[PDB]
């Protein structure tokens, strides 16, 4: 609506923004990440990860 | 089982699968 720039999620997180000069909407939405996982063999039978 | 059915699932056991069930919060947690 008019006169309502940012915006939340359930969670009250800033999910977008309004640009201030061409006023749209601008989703944010943070970059991947993850775990990492090593599977291996004894190190005395190989050394291939 | 059900050989018809794609999951191959009993009858008695689809009804239990389609019974519990469980920006969306989901993935509100992930970030």
């Amino acid at each position: 609506l008019p006169f309502q720039q940012f915006g939340r999620d359930i969670v009250d997180t800033t999910d977008a923004v309004r640009d201030p000069q061409t006023l749209e909407i601008l989703d944010i939405t943070p970059c991947s990440f993850g775990g990492v996982s090593v599977i291996t063999p004894g190190t005395n039978t190989s050394n291939q990860v | 089982p059900d050989p018809s059915k794609p999951s191959k699932r009993s009858p008695i056991e689809d009804l239990l699968f389609n019974k519990v069930t469980l920006r969306d919060l989901i993935c509100a947690q992930k970030f």
